[PDB]
DNA sequence: TCCGTTACCGCCATCAATATCCACCTGCAGATTCTACCAAAAGTGTATTTGGAAACTGCTCCATCAAAAGGCATGTTCAGCTGAATTCAGCTGAACATGCCTTTTGATGGAGCAGTTTCCAAATACACTTTTGGTAGAATCTGCAGGTGGATATTGATGGCGGT
DNA sequence: ACCGCCATCAATATCCACCTGCAGATTCTACCAAAAGTGTATTTGGAAACTGCTCCATCAAAAGGCATGTTCAGCTGAATTCAGCTGAACATGCCTTTTGATGGAGCAGTTTCCAAATACACTTTTGGTAGAATCTGCAGGTGGATATTGATGGCGGTAACGGA
C-alpha cells in the first residue's frame, strides 16, 4: 500500500564511506548521484556482456563475459586492478 | 505571448562570463537563442513521446533522463 | 580646474574580477517563472490541458543550462585560435558545425 | 483615401503586441489611470480613426496623418520615457514613418513626415546676454517676453517645437510642406504650382532670377570655381554636378590692439596703433536635381602691403565650416583641398607669402558658420583636423605652389624672434587673448604657451598690394554672429539636405535683395 | 543461517545482485559468480568515487562534501575526464582557466 | 555425406523488391552487404528502443504500442509518421485478411 | 488454407517468420507477440523503398545504368533527414561532397 | 620477427594526396609528424578493441567480424560486411 | 621555354581529379607490416586473415577524410589558408575527443 | 661650432579610500542514539538432464624462394610571392548616479490515483504433411574497357590602342 | 616606360565514335532438412465497477535589482614592404606483381560421461516506519589589521637653443 518496496543503496553507501572517513557527511543529492552512476555503470557492463556473449552463440554467461566487457570498457590502468580484485574474490569464495 | 523574451540581457551576459568572456558581440543573442529552442524541441517531443506512451497525463523526471541518455547526456542525480 | 578621479578602474579589470567571484559560485541563474511559461508555451503545440511537476522543469533547466557554459567553452577556444579577442558569432556557427549536430 | 491610407493602418494592426495598447479605447476607470482626461484633452484611438475613415469623415488624408500624430504626442507625453507603453507608440511610429511615405508619394504629395524645427534659443535679461538652453525652465512675461529661473532670485518650459508651414497649390488646391517643395514667395510672386499640375500641362517652372550664378561675379571665385572644375572633370564622376564659387564679401577694416599690448609697446612707439586689412567671405554652391546648395564657406582676413609691420605681406583664416551634403561623397574632402590650394595660389599670385591656420574644433552645439549641423555630421577631432590640414598641405607643395609648412614654434625659431611685437597679431586669435591673460619673463611664457599648442596652428610659407576685386558692402553677414542671427530666427537649419537647399535659397535671395533693392 | 555476503566478506548485498540477474532476462541461465565479479567491480568504482570526493572535500578547508567538491574530484582526473565525458554533474560548474594570450602586455 | 553449413541472407527480398521500381536498373553484389548491414543496424536498433520501452512500462507483454512509440522516437521528422502509416495499415491488413 | 502464408496474408514482400524466429532467438523476452512481426516488415521494406528511391536518380543523372558507392554516397549526403540520421556512420568507397570557399577564391 | 619504425613508410605523396583530396590549397611542412602521432591513439585502440573480441572467443585467428563488431560500439559503425 | 604555371591554379586540377576517384591511395604491404607489428605488442604469434587488413584499413582511412574538411574550415576561419596542426587540436577537443 | 640655461618627460616615494581577512558570540535543526515489531528472504535437501570435454582423423592454405622489368622516387636549380612589423585613425562598451517595480512566501477547492475481485480471450505445446528457398552442376550471351583517329576550347608571347 | 585589355598563333588536353575480346549474370534439375498452418486442451493479466483521498491553481506586502543618460581610450582595421619558402622540370636507378610448389598445426565432426541449476517444503532472522531525547557545527552580527590602485610631484636625464 504505502510501504511498498523501494529498495536502494542508501545503507550501503554510508557504510561503505564509514571506512575511509569517519568524519565525513553527505548530506542529500551526494545519494542520488553515486545512485545514477552505479546504475548507469551496471547498465552499460551489463549491456556489453549480454552482446558480446550473443557475438559466441552461447546459452550461458559466465563471469568470464562480464570480465571481458569489463577490460573492454575500463582501459589497462583500470583494468588491471579490476582483474585482480576480481581474480582474488573468485578465488576466495570458491575456497571457502 | 511571445514567452521568448525571458533570457534577459544580464542573463544571457552572466553564463557567458563563466566562459572567460571579456567583450561580448551585441548580435550573438539571436542564433544562440534560437539554439536553446532547437535544442530544447528536441528533447521536450522525446518527453511527450515517453509520457504518451505509458498511458499517463503527467510528465516525469523518469522519462526525461531515459530520453536524455540516448542522446549520449546521461544525468545524474534524478535517476532515483 | 575641478576636482573629479575618485577612484575608476582601467577597462577589463572588474571583468576577471567578476569571473573569478562566478567561477566559485555554483547558484542558479535563470529565473524560474519565465521558464515554466516558456516550457508550457512550447509543449502548447504537441499536446493541450498538460499538467508539469516542478522536479521535471528543474531538470530542464539543469539540462539546458549545462549545454550554454558548454558551448561557450567550445567557442572560447575556437575565439582564441583566430588570434581575436572579440566573440563573433562564426565562432558559434563552426562549434556547433564541428560538434555534428548540424547534419 | 481608404483604399490609399488602409494598407498603413493594416501595418500598425498587425505588430503585435505593439497596437494592443492602441487598439481599444483607454478606460481610466478600469485601468488605474482616472486621471487621463486631466492629461489629455482629446483622447481616442485607431478605432476611432479606422470609424471616421470608413464613414468618410476625412477631407484630405492630412487630417488622417495629423490624427495618428496627435495619438502618438498625446501616448508620449502622458507615459513616461521608461515606460513600455512610450516604446510602444515610439517604434509604431517609427514604422509608421516609413510606411506612410509611399503611399503620400503616389497620392501626389511631398512626403508624410511630422517635422518640426530646432528649439530657438531664448534671450533673457538676466545679465543682458544669457541664452536659455533646450529644455529649460522659465518665467513667462505674457508670451512676449522670457526671464531666466536661476537668476529670478507665469512659468513655462523651453519644451515648444515650432511646426513646419504649409503652402497651398494655386491649382489642385493641396497642401504640402514649403521646404520640400522649395518654393519661395519672391522668387514665384504669382503662387505655387506644383510639378503634377505642371506635368499634366507640360508646363516648366519660371527659370529662378535669384540663383548663385546670376550673382556678381569675383576674379577670386571665377578662379576658384575654373579650378574645381577643372579638377572635377578630371575625375570624371558621373554623379558629379556643377560647383560655382563666389566671393560674395570684400570690404576694408581695422584691427584695434588690446590696452595691455598698448601700455607695453604702443606707448613706447615700437609698433603701430591699428592694422588695416581687408576681410573677404565667399561661399561655394553645387547645383544637384537643379537646386543651389551650399556647402562650403569661409572667412579670411588679408594684410596689404601698406599694413605696418610685422603684420605685412600675410593672411590668416579666421573659420572654417561645411556640411556633410556633397556629391560625390567621396569627392568633397578632394573638392575642399581643391578650394583652398586654389586660395592659396590666387593669394600667392596677388603676392601673399605667408599663411596662419588655426585648427579649433568647433564645440558641441556650436556652429561656426552653418547652422544646425546635421546629426549624422561627426565633430571632427582635433588630431583629424591637424591630419586634414597636413595633407592638403602636402597636396598643395607637390603642386609647386606652396613651398613648406611648419608648426608655429618652428617658424619662430627659425624666424629668431625675440619679442612678443613680432608675434602675428589677428582679430579674434587665441594669441593676444593669451598674451593679455599673461599680463623676458613675458617671452618665456609665450614661448612656453605656444610650444604647448604648437600642432593646433599651422604657418604656411608661400614665396605693392592691389586688388581688382571691387568692394562689397554687406553688413547681413559682416561677421558669423549676424548670419548665426539670421538664420535662427528665420529656422535655416541645415539638418536634412531639403532644409539646407532651402537655406541656401533663401541666402541667395536674401543676398540678391540687399545687393538691388 | 550464514550469508553469502559474510563468506564472501563483501559489503554489497550479493544477493540482491543475482535477484536482479535473475530478472533482468539478459540470459536464461546465469553463474553464481559473475554477480559476486559485478559487485565487487562496482564497489571498487565507487570506492574510488567517494575516496577521491574526500580528498577534495578535504582540499577545501571543509568536512562536508557537496557537489562542487564531486565535479573538482572527477575534472582533476583525466581518466574521469576521458570516462565520464558525456556525463554532466549537477551544480558542479566549471575548472577555473584563463588563457595566457589573453593577459594584458 | 559431408557439407559445409548453410548461410542466410535477404538476396531474393532485395531482388524483388528492386523490380518493381525499376526493371531494367541493375544490382551488384557489393551494394547487397551494405544494404544487409544498414538493415540488420536498422532492425537491432528499432528492437533496442522497443525492448527498452516495453522495460519502462514493466509489460511482461510486447505488443504494437512499444515498437510504435520507438518508432515516433526514434526517425526524426515526418518520415517516422510516412512509416507509421504503412506499418499501420499493414498490421490493419494484417488483421483484416 | 495449405497454400497462403502470412507474408502474403499481410501484402509484404519481407519474411514474417524469419524476424519472429530472430526476435524469439534473440533472447529479448520469454514472450513475443504475434503482431511486432508485420509491424516491423513494413517498416524495414519502406525504409528499404526510400533508399532505393534517393539511389535511383543519382544513378540516373550520371548517366549510368549500374549502381557505385558514389550514388549511394550522394544519396546519403544530400539529405537532410538520412544525414542527421546517419552522421556516424562511414560507407567505404563513399567520398566527400566537392566543396570551394569563396574566401580561398583567387578574386 | 619483431620489426619496428613503419610509421615512415606512409610517403610524402600519400599524405599529400590525402591533404589534396580534402579541399586543401596550400600545405606545411610540419603537420606530418603530427597527423603519425595522431593516429597512434586510434590505432592502438582499434587493436585493442580487436585483441580482446579475439582473445574472449578463445580463437588465435582474426576475423573481421570482431573488427566491425568493435568498431560498432565506439561510435563508428560500417556498413558492407555483413553483420 | 616552361609554361611556368601561376601558384594555385594547378590545385584545382588535383581538386575536381580525386574527388571523382574512389581507388585507395595507400600501399597495401606497409599497412599490413605495420599492422602485424603494432599488433604484435598484445599477443604473439598471431595469424590475420586477408580481408582483417584491408577492412581495417578501409575503416581507418575514413577518419583523415572525414577531419580533413574541418581542419580546412578551422583553418579559413582565421583568415588564413593554411592549416596548423592548431586545428587539429581544437577540432578535436571540441569534438569531445580529447576533452 | 661648443657650453650654460631651461623646460619636458619619466622613476619612484609616502599615502587615501576601499576591500579582504580573522576572531568571538548566539541561537537552531539534522545527525546520532535508543526501543519495539514483523513479514519477505535466505539457508538445506533430493532428483534430474544436459552442456562442455576426452581422443581420433581428415582437409586446408600461407611463408619463402625465384625471376624480369618499366615507371616513379630523389637530387638540383630557378624564381614569384605572401606573411610579419610599423604607423596611423575612428569608435563603442565600461563606469557612475537615480527613479521605479515585481520576486518570494503565505492556505486554500475537486478530478485522477490506487485497491479489490472475477471472467475472458490469447499464448503455448504436440503431431503431420507439403514445400520454397540455398545450392552442386553446367551451358549461354553481352555490356564495358581499351586502341586510334578527328575535332575543338584554352593559354602564353611579340605587339597595339587608351591614361600617367 | 607602366598598367588594362586584347586579336592572333602554336601546342595540350579532352570528348566522341567505331571496333573487338571476356568474366559475370541468367536459367534448368533437383534435393530432403527444416518451417508453417491446422487441430485441441488449459491458464492468467487486464478491464469494469465501485470507493476514499490529496495536490495544483488563484490572491496580497515592501525594497534590492532594472533600465537611461553621459563620457572616453584601448581596440580594430587599412596601406606598405621584403626575403625564406615551395613548386616545377629533368635525369637515373631500385621495387612491387604475379605465378608455382610444398609442408603440417589448427579447425570441425562424433560419442559418452559428470557436476550444477532448478522446483518445492520448512524455519529464523533484520531492516524500514514509528516514536522521543540530546547535542553541536554553522549562518549572522560586530570589531580591528594590512594589501591594492593610482593621481601626483621632487628631481635626474636629456634635447634644443643661442651667443661666443
Amino acid at each position: 500500500r504505502k510501504r511498498s518496496r523501494k529498495e536502494s543503496y542508501s545503507i550501503y553507501v554510508y557504510k561503505v564511506l564509514k571506512q575511509v572517513h569517519p568524519d565525513t557527511g553527505i548530506s542529500s543529492k551526494a545519494m542520488g548521484i553515486m545512485n545514477s552512476f552505479v546504475n548507469d555503470i551496471f547498465e552499460r557492463i551489463a549491456g556489453e556482456a549480454s552482446r558480446l556473449a550473443h557475438y559466441n552463440k552461447r546459452s550461458t554467461i559466465t563471469s568470464r563475459e562480464i570480465q571481458t566487457a569489463v577490460r573492454l570498457l575500463l582501459p589497462g590502468e583500470l583494468a588491471k586492478h579490476a582483474v585482480s580484485e576480481g581474480t582474488k574474490a573468485v578465488t576466495k569464495y570458491t575456497s571457502a | 505571448r511571445d514567452n521568448i523574451q525571458g533570457i534577459t540581457k544580464p542573463a544571457i551576459r552572466r553564463l557567458a562570463r563563466r566562459g572567460g568572456v571579456k567583450r561580448i558581440s551585441g548580435l550573438i543573442y539571436e542564433e544562440t537563442r534560437g539554439v536553446l529552442k532547437v535544442f530544447l524541441e528536441n528533447v521536450i517531443r522525446d518527453a511527450v513521446t515517453y509520457t504518451e506512451h505509458a498511458k499517463r497525463k503527467t510528465v516525469t523526471a523518469m522519462d526525461v533522463v531515459y530520453a536524455l541518455k540516448r542522446q549520449g547526456r546521461t544525468l545524474y542525480g534524478f535517476g532515483g | 580646474g575641478g576636482v573629479k578621479k575618485p577612484h575608476r578602474y582601467r577597462p577589463g579589470t572588474v571583468a576577471l574580477r567578476e569571473i573569478r567571484r562566478y567561477q566559485k559560485s555554483t547558484e542558479l541563474l535563470i529565473r524560474k517563472l519565465p521558464f515554466q511559461r516558456l516550457v508550457r508555451e512550447i509543449a502548447q503545440d504537441f499536446k493541450t490541458d498538460l499538467r508539469f511537476q516542478s522536479s521535471a522543469v528543474m531538470a530542464l533547466q539543469e539540462a539546458c543550462e549545462a549545454y550554454l557554459v558548454g558551448l561557450f567553452e567550445d567557442t572560447n577556444l575556437c575565439a582564441i585560435h583566430a588570434k581575436r579577442v572579440t566573440i563573433m558569432p562564426k565562432d558559434i556557427q563552426l562549434a556547433r558545425r564541428i560538434r555534428g549536430e548540424r547534419a | 483615401l481608404r483604399q490609399a491610407l488602409m494598407p498603413t493602418l493594416e501595418a500598425l494592426y498587425r505588430q503585435d503586441p505593439e497596437s494592443l495598447p492602441f487598439r481599444q479605447p483607454v478606460d481610466p476607470q478600469l485601468l488605474g489611470i482616472p486621471d487621463y482626461f486631466d492629461i489629455v484633452k482629446s483622447p481616442m484611438d485607431l478605432s476611432t480613426i479606422k470609424r471616421k475613415l470608413d464613414t468618410g469623415q476625412y477631407q484630405e488624408p492630412w487630417q488622417y496623418v495629423d490624427d495618428i500624430w496627435l495619438m502618438f504626442n498625446n501616448a508620449w507625453l502622458y507615459n513616461r520615457k521608461t515606460s513600455r507603453v512610450y516604446k510602444y507608440c515610439s517604434k509604431l511610429s517609427e514604422v509608421f514613418e516609413q510606411e506612410i511615405d509611399p503611399v503620400m508619394q503616389s497620392l501626389g504629395y511631398c512626403c508624410g513626415r511630422k517635422l518640426e524645427f530646432s528649439p530657438q534659443t531664448l534671450c533673457c535679461y538676466g545679465k543682458q546676454l544669457c541664452t536659455i538652453p533646450r529644455d529649460a525652465t522659465y518665467y513667462s512675461y505674457q508670451n512676449r517676453y522670457h526671464f531666466c529661473e536661476k537668476c529670478f532670485n507665469s512659468k513655462r518650459k523651453n519644451d515648444t517645437l515650432d511646426p513646419e508651414l504649409f503652402v497651398e497649390c494655386t491649382e489642385c488646391g493641396r497642401k504640402m510642406h514649403q521646404i520640400c517643395v522649395l518654393h519661395h514667395e519672391i522668387i514665384w510672386p504669382a503662387g505655387f504650382v506644383c510639378d503634377g499640375c505642371l506635368k499634366k500641362s507640360a508646363r516648366t517652372r519660371k527659370e529662378n532670377k535669384f540663383s548663385a550664378k546670376r550673382l556678381p561675379s569675383t576674379r577670386l571665385g571665377t578662379f576658384l570655381e575654373n579650378r574645381v572644375n577643372d579638377f572635377l572633370r578630371r575625375q570624371n564622376h558621373p554623379e558629379s554636378g556643377e560647383v560655382t564659387v563666389r566671393v560674395v564679401h570684400a570690404s576694408d577694416k581695422t584691427v584695434e590692439v588690446k590696452p595691455g599690448m598698448k601700455a607695453r609697446f604702443v606707448d613706447s612707439g615700437e609698433m603701430a596703433e591699428s592694422f588695416p586689412y581687408r576681410t573677404k567671405a565667399l561661399f561655394a554652391f553645387e547645383e544637384i536635381d537643379g537646386v543651389d546648395l551650399c556647402f562650403f564657406g569661409m572667412h579670411v582676413q588679408e594684410y596689404g602691403s601698406d599694413c605696418p609691420p610685422p603684420n605685412q605681406r600675410r593672411v590668416y583664416i579666421s573659420y572654417l565650416d561645411s556640411v556633410h551634403f556633397f556629391r560625390p561623397k567621396c569627392l568633397r574632402t578632394a573638392v575642399y583641398h581643391e578650394i583652398l590650394i586654389g586660395y592659396l595660389e590666387y593669394v600667392k599670385k596677388l603676392g601673399y607669402t605667408t599663411g596662419h591656420i588655426w585648427a579649433c574644433p568647433p564645440s558641441e552645439g556650436d556652429d561656426y558658420i552653418f547652422h544646425c549641423h546635421p546629426p549624422d555630421q561627426k565633430i571632427p577631432k582635433p588630431k583629424r583636423l591637424q591630419e586634414w590640414y597636413k595633407k592638403m598641405l602636402d597636396k598643395a607643395v607637390s603642386e609647386r605652389i606652396v613651398h613648406d609648412y611648419k608648426d608655429i614654434f618652428k617658424q619662430a625659431t627659425e624666424d629668431r624672434l625675440t619679442s612678443a611685437k613680432e608675434l602675428p597679431y589677428f582679430e579674434g586669435d587665441f594669441w593676444p587673448n593669451v598674451l593679455e591673460e599673461s599680463i623676458n619673463d613675458l617671452s618665456q611664457k609665450l614661448y612656453a604657451t605656444m610650444e604647448k599648442h604648437k600642432e593646433v596652428f599651422f604657418v604656411i610659407r608661400l614665396i605693392p598690394i592691389v586688388d581688382p576685386d571691387p568692394l562689397i558692402p554687406c553688413d547681413l553677414m559682416d561677421g558669423r554672429d549676424a548670419f548665426l542671427t539670421l538664420a535662427r530666427d528665420k529656422h535655416l537649419e541645415f539638418s536634412s539636405l531639403r532644409r539646407a537647399q532651402w537655406s541656401t535659397m533663401c541666402m541667395l535671395v536674401e543676398l540678391h535683395t540687399q545687393s538691388q533693392d | 543461517a550464514k550469508t553469502r555476503s559474510s563468506r564472501a566478506g563483501l559489503q554489497f548485498p550479493v544477493g540482491r545482485v543475482h535477484r536482479l540477474l535473475r530478472k533482468g532476462n539478459y540470459s536464461e541461465r546465469v553463474g553464481a559468480g559473475a554477480p559476486v565479479y559485478l559487485a565487487a567491480v562496482l564497489e571498487y568504482l565507487t570506492a574510488e568515487i567517494l575516496e577521491l570526493a574526500g580528498n577534495a572535500a578535504r582540499d577545501n578547508k571543509k568536512t562536508r562534501i557537496i557537489p562542487r567538491h564531486l565535479q573538482l574530484a572527477i575534472r582533476n582526473d583525466e581518466e574521469l575526464n576521458k570516462l565520464l565525458g558525456r556525463v554532466t554533474i549537477a551544480q558542479g560548474g566549471v575548472l577555473p582557466n584563463i588563457q595566457a594570450v589573453l593577459l594584458p602586455k
